[PDB]
């Protein structure tokens, strides 16, 4: 050629609009004489986090949870119930104690990305006792 | 008859040959584009004038050797113009005093484009000139070469027009975003010129330059640019009308263009080529 | 903090601790006359005893009483005597529930039906216990007989 | 009409007290209920307490009588001693109005014993001579012997006391084979045995 | 502390529900405003009176049977009638069995036999209650009086 152009550039991954601040989970009752042997749990509940408006280059979106834990490594129960504690995994069945980070992919066609969830109670030693179940799982998103 | 350069060095006496270092500084001109001014650059003397007066004379067969030996065009000669490479002797210049005086000669070349150019880097071979000397005291004549050497990396224009720059770096803000181009073409005459675009192309309507990042590359997007407000495909002239003595602008700017679906993070290169041509 | 999960819920008490009455107790079905026995199937009166449940869970609704221990050997769904040679051959402890219905020994939880208990407050499951014939003539004697009893509740 | 709940009592020592049902099975009928033991003299000694000693049954009704041991181990350890329990219905014109006294035996039994209850029927033994029959009991329990036979030529009922003997009649022109059957615990009747002369 | 059910009690064969029939007497100064046969006076109209031992156990064989109460002042075996102000005089019950013999009042066991029962079914047992002179003349007023039967089992 005569001239020679070089153009250098860069595409950062940009944060997106997380739709979900607060997912609020509701057990319900449970109890008491169902949950007195080890390893006794509720049933499941879906939960889902949404991230919305997730400018183009960000291809990944890493959440990263974080809680205070007891001495079985599940969460701890916050509430007046004993012997019992709160359990998070991903739908593909992975357990997300506190400190744990999982990754997905953003779907391009929705400019969008979802984390499926899923949470229980469960009692490890077993003998949970009546009270109340609070539980606070805190969570913030780097991306990729 | 004793010569040395601008350099001071000392052009070695003999019936054989010699590498002349020089200096060039080409230049476009209407008509002829220069290549050399070897009379800044080449000075002789006679050290007994009293006794013997030199002459010198330029052979034909002297003409551009190495990466300028495909090309032809005028030499001027004592102030006149003989066809280059020559094909005939010139007249004859005397040297008849121990003032070093120049050798007047200064080497041009036919335009053959609109804006191009030819790299010449230093300790290269630019031209080859054969020189005829004869005195006022017997009849004996010799001839030797003059090898002459670049000592110093320049560009031999090789059109009628030139560029603000012959190589042109420029650094888009990150996705997405633009920035412009800055690169100009002046004519020594008023002329019609035109560019086109060239480089590695990725969609089937060529308008979106591949990214060829060598260390950690995005993926999805590419390079494309624009004037005004229009894509400028690649392998596509366009016009920029009358040209002349004042710089204009190509009015070039760099954008990113989608070409994948999905966008990886990661850095962006495109190298992309303008040429010109007369429309 | 950018995103929260938070979990509410409760752990309800659904049941009963056996008051210390009936932890363990006897149930004496008295005297009873060899004669009255006419043909397999016949039964004494019935003697009630029952179970008292305290203290009691303020979500509990209901229990699934259940009687096991050794079955007699002709009929399965009575107790069965011991076999020493004072003992009463020829006869079996039925149990029955407060509308004096067979609860069979060694019942699956499917056999059994509920019964209905007050939240929050003690609670009494009242029964009868009576004799049954398997052969006769009936041998007179002993009675004595053993039987564990377990709760299921809702 | 008033029964007992059994036609004998065993008392076994170291036992706290037994019990004995007593039912009245006429809805028109309202006695007084007066119930004591004797020893086999027939004298009120204060060996047994009964209780309650005297109440009212009115109508269709069934009560449990108590006996308690007030003996204090003074009674014999080798073998069974008798006793008789009495219980009295007394009902609350020139007429003739009766009460029913039902009596059976009490039997002290002291623990320990070798032979085991079921077991002494077998050991009676028999003594064929004049006309009488003498009974032999080596056991330490009162046996109460009844269907006793010469043949089909039947005898006497009698009460062999333990580690002892008791003579009936006896004519020689009755049968030669010697049958006879006893009363367990419980008032039943206990298989018929082969009499074992001498 | 396991949740354990004791069951005992007894199967015997038992004795026999006794119900005694009162002896009425009806006479109006009937052979005693024409007495004085000697003070042997006997001959009165016996009025019957049963014991109806039903039902009965499959025990009972043979029973010990007996009168007891307050005997004649003047005959051992004569029962004394009421001694009040409204009484008759010179007169004592006299029992008598089904064979109209007298029956030893007040008698000792070492005295008395074994009446066989029919084991299962009901068994009656027949009495007479007629009156006999101790005296003469005798007198105008009531004849009650109370009297035990004494039945030892077998």
């Amino acid at each position: 050629a005569d001239v020679t152009i070089t153009v250098n550039g860069k595409v950062v991954a940009k944060p997106c609009t997380v739709s979900t601040t607060n997912a609020t989970v509701d057990l319900g009752d449970l109890y008491s004489f169902s949950l007195m042997s080890a390893g006794a749990a509720s049933a499941w509940h879906d939960v889902a986090l949404e991230l919305t408006n997730c400018p183009v280059g960000t291809s990944r979106v890493t959440a990263s949870f974080s809680g205070a834990a007891d001495s079985t490594g599940y969460y701890k129960n916050q509430g007046t119930a004993q012997n019992i504690q709160l359990e998070l995994q991903d739908d593909s069945g992975n357990t997300l104690n506190t400190g744990a980070t999982k990754t997905v992919q953003v779907d391009d066609s929705s400019q969008s990305a979802h984390f499926p969830l899923q949470v229980r109670a469960l009692t490890v030693n077993g003998g949970a006792t009546q009270g109340t179940i609070q539980a606070v799982i805190s969570i913030t998103y780097t991306y990729s | 008859f004793a010569c040395k350069t601008a350099n001071g060095t000392a052009i070695p006496i003999g019936g054989g040959s010699a590498n002349v270092y020089v200096n060039l500084a080409p230049a476009v001109n209407v008509g002829q584009n220069l290549v050399v001014d070897l009379s800044t650059q080449i000075f002789c003397h006679n050290d007994y004038p009293e006794t013997i007066t030199d002459y010198v004379t330029l052979q034909r067969g002297s003409a551009y050797g190495g990466v300028l030996s495909s090309f032809s065009g005028t030499v001027k000669y004592n102030g006149s113009s003989y066809p280059f490479p020559t094909t005939s002797e010139t007249p004859r210049v005397v040297y008849n005093s121990r003032t070093d005086k120049p050798w007047p000669v200064a080497l041009y070349l036919t335009p053959v484009s609109s804006a191009g150019g030819v790299a010449i880097k230093a300790g290269s071979l630019i031209a080859v000139l054969i020189l005829r000397q004869t005195n006022n005291y017997n009849s004996d004549d010799f001839q030797f070469v003059w090898n002459i050497y670049a000592n110093n990396d320049v560009v031999v224009p090789t059109g009628g027009c030139d560029v603000s720059a012959r190589d042109v770096t420029v650094t888009l803000p990150d996705y997405p975003g633009s920035v412009p181009i800055p690169l100009t073409v002046r004519c020594d005459q008023t002329q019609s010129v035109s560019y086109t675009l060239s480089g590695s192309v990725a969609d089937a309507g060529n308008s979106i330059f591949t990214n060829t990042a060598s260390f950690s590359p995005a993926q999805g997007v590419g390079v494309q640019l624009t004037r005004n407000g229009t894509i400028i495909p690649a392998n596509n002239t366009v016009s920029l009308g009358a040209v002349g003595t004042s710089a204009v602008s190509l009015g070039l700017t760099a954008n990113y263009a989608r070409t994948g679906g999905q966008v990886t993070a990661g850095n962006v290169q495109s190298i992309i080529g303008v040429t010109f041509v007369y429309q | 903090a950018d995103s929260t999960i938070t979990i509410r819920g409760y752990v309800r008490d659904n049941g009963c601790s056996v008051a210390a009455e009936s932890t363990n107790f006897t149930v004496d079905l008295m005297e009873n006359a060899a004669k009255q026995f006419n043909n397999i199937g016949a039964t004494t009166p019935v003697v009630p005893f029952r179970i008292l449940l305290s203290p009691c869970g303020n979500a509990v609704s209901a229990v699934k009483v259940g009687f096991t221990g050794v079955a007699d050997s002709h009929n399965a769904n009575l107790l069965a005597l011991e076999n020493t040679v004072s003992a009463a051959a020829g006869l079996g402890i039925q149990l029955l529930n407060e509308q004096q219905n067979q609860i069979p020994l060694n019942a699956p939880s499917s056999a059994l039906s509920w019964t209905t208990l007050t939240p929050g407050k003690p609670n009494t499951l009242n029964f009868y216990a009576r004799l049954m014939a398997t052969q006769v003539p009936v041998t007179a004697g002993h009675i004595n007989a053993t039987a564990t009893f377990t709760l299921e509740y809702q | 009409g008033v029964a007992l709940g059994a036609t004998r009592v065993i008392y076994p020592a170291g036992q706290k007290q037994e019990q004995l049902a007593v039912t009245n099975n006429d809805e028109n009928s309202t006695y007084l209920i007066q119930s004591w033991v004797e020893n086999a003299d027939g004298v009120k000694d204060g060996r047994f307490i009964v209780t309650p000693p005297l109440f009212a049954m009115k109508g269709k009704k069934e009560n449990t009588l108590r006996i308690l041991d007030a003996t204090n181990n003074q009674l014999p350890q080798d073998r069974e001693s008798l006793f008789w329990m009495n219980v009295k219905a007394i009902p609350s014109e020139n007429t003739l109005q009766l009460a029913i006294i039902s009596r059976i035996k009490l039997y002290y039994r002291p623990a320990k014993l070798a032979l085991p209850p079921d077991q002494a029927a077998e050991k009676l033994r028999f003594r064929r001579s004049a006309n009488s029959l003498t009974l032999i009991n080596p056991t330490p329990y009162y046996l109460t012997v009844t269907e006793l036979n010469a043949g089909t030529r039947v005898l006497e009922n009698a009460l062999v006391p333990p580690m002892g003997e008791s003579t009936v009649k006896l004519p020689s022109d009755a049968g030669s084979n010697i049958t006879y059957r006893t009363i367990n615990d419980y008032g039943a009747l206990t298989p018929k045995m082969t009499g074992v002369m001498e």
